[PDB]
């Protein structure tokens, strides 16, 4: 989920905009 | 201000920042 992708690892503009509704 | 270790409260902001009026959904599991 997010958490693992962008707080324990280092987050991306492409990994956000994955949550975007 | 993106590419960082984003946590909490910092990662919402993040969500909201970027995604604007998309909305987002928040699901930490």
């Amino acid at each position: 989920g997010i958490v693992e992708q962008c707080c324990t690892s280092i987050c991306s503009l492409y990994q956000l905009e994955n949550y975007c509704g | 201000f993106v590419n960082q270790h984003l946590c909490g409260s910092h990662l919402v902001e993040a969500l909201y920042l970027v995604c604007g009026e998309r909305g987002f959904f928040y699901t930490p599991k």
